[PDB]
Formats: structure tokens, sequence, C-alpha cells
């Protein structure tokens, strides 16, 4: 989006050598870089949020709804691993 | 892993103990074991969240994670090891200094910078067991397979070290807005001298104290463990001077009523009930079965509160007694309280028409000894509590009262109530680590009250200056309270006595009528009461004494404030306030354990304990507040112990299975004394919820009924809008083929109930229920996380719906309430810990206006212990019957079928979530338009301010 | 399964149509569901959850028909109600209190009955006594356990040991002479069981503890060698019973002289079981008993002795 | 004291203590002296000498422990800790019936661990403490 990227090296010694050996030195496609430090739940409808917003009427329309006639992780507290953090 | 099958070599907290050293020693052992287990669970949790791993080209361990409770330490060293004192074996002190980078989170930063004296931190040395290309941790695996904790040492914390190495005192936080530079901080620590000795005397070279790499801080509700243990050890070493009237019932010997005022000789037959009674009619009502009569010279047209009551059956004479052919007799004298000010002062007074069972508790709370009052949910236990405080405060103003409470939340509610009573704002003191966040608009902390005294001292001295001007007195009699005191005794008092002489020595045989309007000296002081004197010497002499007590009260107040001119250090001002100025001191039971050693050193003295929520406080933490003062002689000086609580609600949250279930540490002292059949009053008129809702739990209590207004108020007469029945047990069938689910041991969930609760809460919101009035509860900690996650996805993202008032477990919602509760009974295979009737009574008693218990009927309907509640649930449908055309609020009565349309019956979570989708969608414009209108006027009406 | 039988015979939701009472079902369920399964916890928890005691075992209890299986299965369900902990265990007896005195006495006789009960049935009986001695507040139970630990149990002390107690507290001698005449003039048919029970139970424990001696592991005349583990649980439940008797002053006052005079700590501490790894929890219980067995208290007055007083009395003792 | 500046109180205390210590008022003088020692801690050596003269041996012992726990290189009477502690055992071990607050035996054995020049004396001091107490069987044990 912005013409930016970030790299994290496993060690700072790598990062420091990368910094000094690359400091504003040219790369062809980059012309010259600048370097600087630093699921839906089955069968549950999802309510459409109205656009641009982010009490009741005292007469309500009642819709003519009539009944119908493995599972896995959906939420983070269901995940046994994320429950450890 | 204790199942209840085996014997264990543990002590037990049964009803009775052999001796006081037996009692203390069992508490020490079991609390030491439990608190050690709690430390384990916290440290294992934190060390997973810090995610340690070994650096892939070095020996050293580095932390890939982060946790609110811990920071890695940049350096640590022991800076002092003072030689043992005479007659002492361990070093006198062992002081660490630790350096931590606080990191760049402002919320986390405030917590580390508020580590106070006697906070407990663990210095931890740890390594990863696992070296891998990335690493993950699972609570399903044993912690010792993943992380090695090669050492832990606890320490007390002394304060933050400043710019260069001075200890910041507690008062710096109010003035240190010139913040310490940078993100590094240093803290000074006190190591345990006994473990230091043990570490050295065993020989060391790979010395432990170099190895630490984390410091882990516990939360304030568990920091007290070392102070609890320290207290009990001292009482075992010294003479634990429990009151002679009290040690028997703590051990459970003698008659259980040996501490009750019916048996104690020190009970007083004459009691000034103050504003306890609103009217003389209320006195008659408050004592059924007693003859109530006015004393001679009073008439029922004129008998108005206050009243003294004399209970003749507490007198030792025969001449007035329960004599044959006559009832027990109460003599009522109305009291003319001689007012102390000529201004239009409106006295703050009680406005609660206490029921007879509340008055019986108030009466017992004014008498010395042990008073237990069982307070079922919604029965006014807070107002009984405050009335005992206020009556004691007025009947015996030299006495001091210590208030103990399980939670800061209830301690807040109590102080809001007391401030509506006639208690003087300077006599109240509140203490805690909550004092940085008090929600009351008046600050009752040590800092708050010191500033109040300093503020009021100035405005009183302005009245002294104004009074000196009225007396035409010259020279600065208002530089100081001390100057004002000499000015009062020499000048104000002299002139007043010279006025009383001119009245009395002349007298009405040669005083001119209305001359008191002329010879009264302070007329210029009251220059903004017009028509102060009427021109009648009999009345003007009375209002003159009213004016005098107004002036006299000012210099009385000043003479108490003189100490704030001599004591100029901020600390000493709080120590004077804590030991001399305050008469009502309020403190959580947790904080009472921490502050004991300070309070004993300060010579803190108190005469009455009032406890609320006493059934939730541990046996140990209930006992410690008895001993926050030295005995002044061979015996204690405590006069009253009032315990207010309810043993039919949840116990203290002991969480190790064995220490909970085998050693019975889950028994609070309130519950223990009730099992000993100590006399206890039970408040028996609920007022907070529908009679229909109340019926779900008042079967547990003996005679718990409803206040008269529970039948009368429109909110209890009218139905819940859009529900055909004010409560239901809704039988939730399996959702996506799963009933309950269990992603960890003893961590239960049920997505079908969680999705139904979300649609049901959303249904209420489409009906126009306020989100503040609905709270979602569940019995298990697991589902409470899932309900949060469901709502954080499906509600919180939509501003029309919004988040409920609170999503919680039942156990955390103990003592809270809301109008509407959706309760998820997670279990589907076998009945849970909800089989404990104390879980059930709490769970069912949280709603005021509607309770909708989601659950599986077949798991619960067959249980014996739940049957008294389930026979009420069973009389209403298992399917939720809804009236989608009734917007909130409805005018329909709770018991009548609606005529505006036909109800529909929600089959399951699928039908509910499919209905609510169409119901939301179909009403969405009309609901949106109301929000667009409401959000405009909300911002616009404040936009001019 | 339990649920099908429960639905047919006692489950309250079938109260319109469940069968008329059959006593022989109790013998069947106990043999088949409890005893033959070695008291399978799942089975028993389903029985207790299904109101088996409150609907079936106790309302139909008549003492002239109460078999061993009937008395035992009531004990099993109460132990289940107790390990649940959250429950008012003694509730159905506190309602129908009439036959509880006969029931409890029969449970005592089953404890001394040597033949015809499995070791796992004895652990259940002894567990019930730990429970019964623990619930001192329920008066229907307390009026029973109080009879087992009263001054009459000093009939088993040596005359020299009993005399030392009367020197310690003179007024006991007047009380004892009243007891001595009373306990031979009347009610001896009842009172002789009550006063000798714990003395006989101590002996029954000694025999169980001696059955774990390694010399007993030579082949029996039948051929089997019994599994230690149920006998070990009985010994561990017993030291818990002694601790509970010593931890409560009203029992301690009379029982402490019985615990000493019986030398039960010696028989425990010298046993093989203390030395084994299997008895490692037994070892910890005996140390907890040995603490209470000579605690800093004067049992006849309840007075706490001080660290100085206890030390000074020790020096005076050894000097004499 | 309340009325005057704290820096003028030395002109008052020397009269206040001087008045009190001229009379047989030990219970009052104790409470006044422990107030005075908050502003002038140097006077604690004179307070000890007062307490001994008034036979307040149990309080004289406590204040001596405070002087010893204040591990001065030299006190305001020229006595080092190894002198002040020697006073504490002379005052303790000769007064067993009266020294009721301190754990005497824990002091004297802790000396022996520290004052290795005179172990043979301190064992007699500890044993003689019990002999004066007539606890002859503890004397033998020592």
């Amino acid at each position: 989006e912005k013409g930016c990227a970030f790299i994290e090296f496993t060690t700072r010694e790598a990062a420091e050598r990368a910094a000094e050996r690359s400091f504003n030195k040219t790369f062809i496609k980059g012309k010259r870089l600048t370097i600087r430090w630093g699921t839906p739940v089955p069968s549950v409808p999802i309510l459409p949020v109205p656009d641009g917003l982010a009490a009741a009427p005292r007469s309500l329309v009642v819709p003519n709804v009539r009944p119908v006639k493995s599972s896995s992780i959906y939420y983070p507290s269901q995940d046994p691993t994320r429950l450890g953090a | 892993n204790y199942t209840g099958d085996g014997v264990l070599a543990l002590d037990k907290l049964n009803l009775q103990f052999l001796t006081l050293h037996d009692y203390l020693l069992r508490n020490f052992n079991l609390f030491q074991l439990e608190s050690t287990y709690e430390i384990r669970q916290d440290l294992e949790d934190v060390l997973f969240r810090m995610k340690p791993f070994q650096h892939e080209s070095r020996n050293e361990t580095v932390f890939s994670g982060w946790a609110r409770m811990a920071l890695q330490i940049d350096h640590f060293q022991i800076s002092e090891v003072a030689k043992p004192l005479v007659g002492e074996k361990s070093p006198a002190v062992v002081r660490g200094v630790v350096t931590v980078n606080i990191g760049r989170r402002q919320d986390i930063r405030q917590e580390w910078e508020n580590l106070r004296k006697h906070d407990v931190c663990f210095l931890v040395a740890c390594r990863s067991r696992k070296s891998a290309s990335g690493l993950k941790f699972d609570v399903r695996r044993p912690f010792s397979e993943q992380i090695e904790v090669l050492s832990v040492r606890g320490c007390d914390v002394e304060g933050m070290l400043d710019q260069d190495g001075h200890l910041l005192e507690e008062f710096t936080a109010w003035e240190k807005k010139a913040k310490i530079p940078g993100d590094l901080r240093k803290f000074r620590l006190l190591l345990d001298p006994n473990q230091y000795r043990i570490d050295m005397e065993q020989g060391t070279k790979d010395d432990i104290y170099d190895t630490f790499n984390l410091i882990v801080r516990r939360d304030s509700k568990t920091n007290n463990f070392k102070a609890v243990l320290q207290t009990i050890r001292d009482l075992l070493n010294t003479e634990c001077v429990v009151p002679d009237w009290l040690t028997d019932v703590i051990l459970g010997y003698g008659e259980p009523d040996s501490a009750h005022y019916s048996k104690l000789s020190s009970a007083v037959p004459e009691l000034d009930f103050n504003d306890t009674f609103l009217s003389f009619a209320h006195v008659k009502e408050s004592f059924p079965g007693y003859k109530i009569e006015l004393a001679d010279g009073f008439d029922e047209k004129e008998a108005v509160p206050p009243f003294k009551l004399e209970f003749k059956e507490l007198e030792r004479r025969q001449d007035v007694e329960i004599k044959p052919g006559e009832l027990r007799t109460i003599l009522v004298t109305p009291l003319t309280r001689k007012k102390v000010t000529p201004y239009s002062y409106d006295p703050r007074k009680n406005q609660v028409k206490f029921t007879p069972s509340q008055v019986e508790a108030i009466k017992s709370g004014m008498q010395p000894g042990l008073t237990m009052v069982v307070g079922p949910p919604g029965t006014g236990k807070t107002d009984v509590a405050v009335q005992i405080i206020s009556n004691i405060y007025h009947n015996w103003p030299n006495q001091r009262t210590l208030i103990v409470t399980h939670s800061n939340q209830a301690l807040n509610q109590l102080f809001e109530k007391i401030i509506a009573l006639d208690v003087d704002e300077r006599h109240l003191l509140r203490m805690g680590h909550g004092e940085e966040a008090l929600e009351t608009e008046k600050d009752f902390s040590r800092y708050g009250r010191v500033n109040y005294v300093l503020k009021e001292r100035l405005q009183l001295l302005n009245c002294v200056e104004k009074l000196a001007k009225a007396l035409k007195i010259v020279g600065d009699v208002a530089y100081t309270c001390e100057n004002a005191g000499y000015f009062f005794r020499f000048s104000v008092c002299r002139v007043w006595e010279e006025f009383l002489a001119k009245v009395t020595s002349k007298g009405c045989n040669k005083l001119a009528e209305g001359i008191i309007s002329e010879i009264f000296p302070f007329t210029g002081f009251f220059k903004d009461i017009p028509d102060l004197f009427s021109g009648n010497n009999s009345a003007d002499l009375k209002v003159a004494h009213s004016c005098w007590r107004h002036i006299e009260q000012i210099f009385e107040k000043l003479d108490e404030f003189r100490a704030f001119e001599l004591l100029r250090n901020g600390r000493d001002r709080t120590e004077y306030l804590l030991v001399k100025e305050a008469k009502i001191i309020a403190m959580t039971c947790t904080h009472a354990a921490l502050r004991r050693n300070e309070l004993v050193k300060l010579g803190f003295r108190y005469d009455n304990i009032v406890m609320e929520e006493a059934a939730q406080i541990l046996e140990v933490e209930t006992f410690i507040p008895l001993l926050l003062q030295n005995p002044q002689d061979g015996h204690n000086r405590l006069k009253r112990w009032i315990m207010i609580g309810d043993h039919h609600q949840l116990p203290p949250v002991v969480q190790n299975q064995a220490f909970q279930k085998y050693s019975n540490m889950e028994q609070s002292l309130f519950a223990r004394l009730v099992r000993l059949s100590v006399p206890n009053v039970q408040l028996d008129r609920q007022g907070r919820a529908r009679a229909q809702i109340a019926e779900l739990y008042q079967w547990r209590y003996n005679g718990l009924g409803n206040l008269p207004h529970v039948d009368g108020l429109p909110q209890f007469q009218n139905a819940n809008a859009g529900f055909a029945f004010p409560f239901q047990f809704i039988d939730i069938p399996d959702f996506n083929g799963h009933g309950e689910t269990q992603p960890s041991p003893h961590f239960y969930q049920n997505l079908g109930e969680a999705e139904y609760a979300c649609a049901l809460y959303t249904y209420m919101r489409i009906l126009g229920y306020p989100a503040e009035k609905i709270s979602i509860l569940t019995t298990y900690n697991g589902q409470a996380q899932l309900i949060r996650d469901v709502f954080q996805r499906r509600c919180d993202t939509n501003p029309l719906i919004g988040m409920p008032a609170k999503v919680s477990t039942v156990d955390k919602y103990q003592g809270q309430q809301n109008d509407f509760i959706i309760l998820s009974l997670v279990k589907t295979r076998n009945i849970g810990h909800i089989r404990d009737v104390r879980r059930l009574v709490v769970a069912l008693s949280r709603a005021r206006l509607g309770l909708y218990v989601l659950g599986r009927s077949k798991v619960f309907m067959d249980c014996l212990e739940l049957t008294p509640a389930m026979r009420i649930f069973a009389k209403y449908p298992r399917k939720l019957v809804i009236l989608p055309f009734e917007a909130h609020p409805t005018i329909r009565k709770w018991n009548e079928r609606s005529k505006d349309g036909e109800p529909m019956e929600i089959q399951d979570t699928l039908h509910m979530t499919h209905f609510v989708h169409e119901f939301y969608m179909s009403n969405l414009p009309a609901m949106r338009d109301a929000y667009e209108q409401a959000m405009n006027e909300y911002m616009e009406s404040q936009r001019l301010l | 399964t339990i649920s099908a039988v429960a639905a047919k015979f006692w489950a309250p939701f079938t109260a319109e149509t469940h069968e008329n009472f059959d006593a022989k079902l109790i013998d069947t369920i106990y043999d088949n569901e409890m005893l033959k399964t070695s008291f399978n916890s799942r089975k028993i928890m389903m029985l207790e959850f299904s109101q088996y005691l409150e609907a079936y075992l106790w309302p139909n209890y008549v003492p002239e028909k109460a078999s061993k299986a009937w008395n035992m299965s009531i004990v099993v369900m109460i132990n289940e109600k107790f390990r649940e902990r959250n429950l008012d265990s003694w509730n159905c007896f506190t309602k129908k209190s009439e036959h509880f005195p006969h029931f409890f006495k029969s449970i005592l006789q089953l404890s001394l009955q040597e033949e015809g009960l499995a070791s796992s049935e004895h652990c259940a009986l002894l567990t019930f006594l730990v429970n019964a001695f623990g619930s001192v507040e329920t008066p229907i139970v307390h009026k029973e356990t109080r009879k087992l630990v009263s001054i009459e149990i000093w009939a088993g002390l040596l005359d020299s040991q009993r005399e030392d107690l009367f020197k310690k507290q003179k007024k006991l001698k007047k009380i004892w002479e009243n007891v001595r005449q009373k306990m031979t003039a009347a009610a001896a048919d009842n009172n002789e069981f009550e006063r000798t029970y714990l003395w006989n139970l101590i002996e029954k424990f000694k025999r169980v503890l001696n059955s774990l001696e390694p010399n007993e592991a030579q082949e029996s005349e039948e051929g089997e060698v019994r599994d230690p583990i149920d006998s070990i649980k009985y010994c561990e439940r017993f030291i818990e019973l002694l601790i509970d008797l010593e931890s409560i002053l009203q029992t301690r006052r009379f029982f402490n002289s019985v615990l000493h005079s019986s030398h039960i700590l010696t028989h425990c501490l010298l046993s093989s079981l203390i030395s084994t790894d299997a008895g490692s929890l037994f070892f910890q219980l005996v140390q907890l008993l040995k603490f209470y067995a000579r605690f800093e208290i004067d049992d006849l007055s309840g007075r706490q002795l001080t660290h100085k007083e206890v030390s000074e009395q020790h020096y005076q003792s050894v000097t004499r | 004291l309340r009325s005057l500046p704290v820096t003028q109180h030395m002109r008052i205390w020397t009269l206040y203590i001087g008045f009190l210590t001229s009379h047989d008022l030990p219970e009052t003088t104790i409470r006044v002296y422990r107030r005075y020692l908050k502003m002038n801690p140097k006077a604690r050596e004179d307070y000890v000498e007062y307490l001994i003269e008034r036979d307040q041996i149990d309080e004289a012992a406590k204040e001596l422990t405070t002087l010893v726990n204040q591990d001065q290189n030299v006190s305001e009477k020229g006595r080092t800790a190894h002198q002040l502690w020697t006073q504490l055992c002379d005052l303790i071990s000769k007064n067993p019936v009266k020294i009721f607050s301190l754990n005497v035996d824990a002091i004297i054995r802790q000396g022996i661990y520290r004052y290795t020049d005179q172990v043979g004396f301190l064992w007699c001091s500890l044993a003689d403490y019990y002999i004066r107490s007539a606890e002859f069987e503890r004397a033998r044990d020592v």
C-alpha cells in the first residue's frame, strides 16, 4: 500500500551487519532503498451491521419464520492451545 | 486429583478445636498448603505466557512472550545482609535491588510503579526444556515437561527507587508527576531471612541469587498470604489474647449462646434506637408479641422519633418481669434532641421502614457480644449493617468501629449508605489498594481524609476570623488553631458567660421583654440568618443556646485539627487520623491481614467489628481482624462482633480439590458458627425481585417472604415484554450434534447454549431492553469465556445491539444483581457442581424481573437437591414462548395472556438464531432510525456545553 | 442397568407406576451392582443420584428384615452423599428417625463381625464411623456416637491407669463409683456393648494390621494370598478415626486414656506396614496421630498447657 | 511541648525528665522517656541507667537490646557493642525471676556462637541463670 516493508532478523548481529552493509545502497528494482530501524459458525446467521453507524419501535413487525421441517474450533476459548495464553 | 475416596494426612477444619493453638496451627498448615498451590497455578500460567525459549546459538534463555504479572529482570543483587539481632538466629534483614524495564504500556506501567511496601513478588529462574524452530505450550501437557523452574525465591517489596536511589514513600504518587526518566526502574526487595540462612548455611557457590531472570507479581487479592501466615505464627509464639467471652465460641465449646446478649451480663436493658424507627407506628410494628407503651407525660399525637426502648426482660429485677397475665413490656420514651445550630439544617436520617427481623438484628447489634444475622439475597442486609454502625456511633461516640468486608464492591455500597446517615464525614476512614480508583465522589482514603481536614481547617478559621470581627477583636486570632483555642477560652467563653450572667442574674422579673435580642453578643456572626431572635426572652434564650453550640462545635472541631499543625509530615497526619480522628474504619479482610503489623505498631484501637459478606471470607481471614490491636491488659478490649452474611450462598473459593473438600477449608467461620447453632437472626422479607422469581430460592430459607411493595410496584405487576412467562427453564437440544464440549479437563463449554444466549440477548435488545439491564451468567468458568467470545463477535461489532451489562460466572456475580439474567447451565451429560444447593441459590437469585435458565432439563429435573426449584420451573414450558409484537416496556400484567397476537415457541438454537435474524432484519430500519435519532440528540445536546 | 431398575421401582418421575416394594432387589443390587464390581464408583454415584436411599432403602426399612446387604447399601449411599460433601447426608434419617438407632447399632456389629464381609465392605463401615463421628452437629447421629465414647469405656483401663486419672481429678471418683454400680445393676445387656466397642475395634484393627506382616505371605491352606491394598485402606481409615477422636475434646477426654492404654501407637509404629513403601501414607497418618496423641492439653479440664509448663512437667517427670 | 517549636523542646525535656527522675514514678517516667527518645535517641544510655536504679530490669533489658541492635562503633557513653552486650548478659543472667520478657537462653547461646574467647564463662552464665531460677535439672543439662 505505502511502499514499505519490514524485516526481523533472528539476531541483532545479523541486523547490524545487514544495516551497515546495505545502508541506503542501491537496489535495481528499488532504485535506492531507504533503510531505518523499527470461521462462521455453521447454521448461525450473522446479523448485517448497518453501514456507517460505527431502543426499538413501539410497534414491531413479526416475521413469518417457521422451524426447519466434526465440529471444530470457531472461537478462541474453544482452542485448547490459545487457552494457555 | 482428590476424588473424595482416599484418606489424606491433612488437618481438618471441622466444627471444634481442642485449643486455640490447635485452631491456629491447623489454619497455618492448611492455608500454607493452599497458598502454595495458588502460587503454583499463577507461576505456571505466567511462565507459559512469557513463552521462554533457549536462544538458538547460546546457553541463555530469552522470553518471546509477555504477561501483565511479570517482567524479565535486567539485574539483581543483594545489597545488605544485616547481622542477627540479639537472641535471633536469621539475619535481621536481607535487601535485594532488582532492575526491570517496565515496557511501553501505560496501563501495565501504572501497576509496576504502584508496587507498595509489603507487596510480594517472586524472583524466578527458569529455562525451556524444549529447543525447536518456534515453540508452543499446551495446558494439556505437564508443565515440568515444557519449562524447568530451577529456582523460586519470594521477596517482600519495598518501594520504587527514585532518580538516584531513595525509596519513594506511598505519598509520592500524588505529587511525582515529574516522572522518573526512561523505562528502567529499580525496586528494593526484602528476601526471607530464614531461607537466606538456609541457602548460605547449606553451602553455596553456584549461588541461587545470581540466577533469577523474571520477577512475578501477584494480584492484590492474593498478596496477603505471607502477611496471613506471618500473623498466625506470631499468635502461636505470643499469648493470642482472644476475648474471654469469645474464645469459647471460636473453639466451639460451652453453650453456643454463651456469646449472645441473652446470656452476657453486660447487655444493657435501655437502648437509644435513634432514627431506627420512622414513627411511633413503626415501633409498634417492630416488636410483635411485646406490650409497647409510652412513658408518662407523652401522647401518641406527639410521640415522634428518636425513641429509647427499655426491654424490661433484660433487667435483673422481679418487680417488672414477664408476670402472669401480662405480655413482655417495652417502655418507649421519645427524645427531644436539643438541636445544635440555628441554621435551617436538615438532618440526614434513616428512611428505611425496617421489618421486625431487621430490628431484631439492629437490637442485637447494639448489645455487646457476638451477633450473627443471616441476610438472604435482597433482604436489606446493608441497611441493617449501616444502622448498627450509626446507632453505635451515636450511642457510644467514644468507641471506634472497624468494618470488614470480603470485597471492595460491597465496601463501596456501604459507604454510600452511611453518607446518607448522620455520620460526620471526618469520622469515616477507608483503607485499601483500591484507593487510587474509588468511585464515590468523596474520597475516604488516608490521603483523601487528610486533605479534607486540611481543607475544612481553613474554612473553620475563616469563621473564627468572622467571629473575631463580630466581637471587634484585633490581632490575628486566626493564624492557627492554637491561636483560635486561646481566643475561644479567653474571649469567646468569657463573653458568653457574661451574657448568661446578664440573663440569669436579672431574670424575667426585671429583664425587659426582647432584651435578649440586644444583649446577645454574637449577632454579627449570624449576619445571614434574618429574624434570628423573635422578641420573646423564653424563645430567644433557647435559640441563644442553639447559636452557642454552633460556635462551640467550631472550636471543638479546631482543637481536634490542631494535630495537623504539629504533625506536618504527610505520613504522620494519616497515622493521627487512623488512630485518633476516625471513629469508623473500613477495610477489606484481605487488607486487614496486610496492615496488621503496621496497625499494631501504631497502637490502633477498635471496639466493634462489623463484618459483611462474612460467609465468603475464609476462616483464617475472618479471625485476623479480631487481633489488629494489642490487648491493654490480661484480656482483650473488643466489645462487639457483628457478622452479616448468608451460609446458603457460596463458600470461600478454595480451589485445590483436597484442601477444599477433605480439609474443609471451604468452610467460612460464619458457616461454622451456624453449624454450631450459635443464635442468628434471619432477615425474612425480600424486596429486590418479583415474588415469582423469589419463589425459585426462598424455599431454601426459613420463612423468607416478600416486602409489601413487591406485590405493588408496576415493575413487578407488569410482564417482561415479549416473553409469555417471567421465567423459564429453556431445554436446549444439541446444536450441530454436540451437547456440552470440553476443550480442557474440568473446563466445560456448550456452544448451543452460548449461541442461544446471544440470540436471546439480541432478541431483548430488538425489543428495546436496555443492555445495562441484561447480564449473562453461567455456572462454569469455561462457558463464561465462550459467551464472551460469542458476544465479542456477534454483539460487540454491532452498535445497535451492543455488549451486555456483564458476562460472568455465577460465582463472580455473587452479591451482584440485574433485572434480566440469561443463565447457561453448561452440562448436558451429568449434573455439575451446580448440584451444590449453594450454587443454585446464588444462580437463581441474581434476577430481579426475569430469569431465563438455558440448560438441559433431563440432566437437572431428576436431581433431588434441585427438585424444590425445578418443581417451579416445571410448571412453565420447556420451550421459550415469546411474544414478538410486545416492545419494551409492556403494560400487560405478568399473569395474563396477551391479546395482540399469538405467541410463537422457539424450538432450539437453530430456530432462535434463524428467527432473530429475520426479526432483526425486518425491524432494522425502524430500529436504525431510532438509533440515528438517539445518537444525534446525545451528541447535539452536549455540544453546547 | 441402574436407570432401568430405578425407573421401574423408585424414581420419583415414575411415582404413578413404579412397582410395589421388593426387598430382594436390595440384595440383588448390592451383590450385582456394588459388591461384585468392588464398589464401582460410577455405579454407586448413579444409584445415589437416583435417590436410591431416600426413595427405596430407608422408607421401606424395617429392622426385622434388614439384611446385611440392606444395612450395607444404606452405608454405601451415605458414604457417597458424604464424598459429594455439598449435601445434607443425614436428612432422610433425621426425618424417619425411628429405626436409625437399630440401624447404627447393626452397623457396629457388622464392624466387629469378622467372617462374611469383604475387606472393601469393612472400609465402607469404618468410613461411615469416621463420617458418623465427624458430624457432631446432627443430633440423631451425635446421640449414637456419644454412647461409644463415654466414661464407661474406662472399664477397660488397668486399675492403676484408672486410679491415676482419679488422682488428676478427684470428682471423677464419685462419678466412677456411680457408673460402676449402675453398669452392673441395670442395662448391662446394652451398656456392655457400648463401652467395649472401641476396645474390640482396636483389637479388630490390630488383627488387620498384623495380616500385612510378611510372614503372612506364605501360602494359605486355601492357596490364595489376599491383596494388601484393601487392608491398607482400612488401617489408614482407622488412624483417621483415632485422630478424629483425639481432635475433639469431648471424645479426647475419655478416649485419650484408651488410646494410650491400648498401646495402639506401638502396634502401629512397630508394624511392617510403616516400613514398606505401600504404607507411606499410613506412616504419615501415624505421625499426625502421634502429635494429637500427646498434645499440649489437660484433657480432664481442657486447659491448654504452655510450652514452659509442658517442658517443666517433663523434667519433673524424668526426675521422679 | 505542643506549644513550643520542636527545636526548643530540649530546653523543656531536660526539666521534664529532671523533674520525673527525682521521684519514684517509674510507670509514668517510662512513658515519658520513650517519647523523649524519639527526639533525642542519644539519651537511651541514661534511660537504661535510670531503669536499673528503679529495678525496672525487664525494661532495662529491652532498651539494652535496642542499644545492641543499634550496632554503633561506639555509643554516646563510650561503650562498644561488645561492651553493651556484655552488660545485657550480666543484667539478664543474674535476674532470672524478673527478666520475664526476653528469651534469655536464646541470647546466651547466641553469644557462645559469637564470643569464642569466653565460651567457658558463658556456659556457666547460662547454667547459673537456671540455678538462680532453681531449675536445677536444666542447670545440669546446660
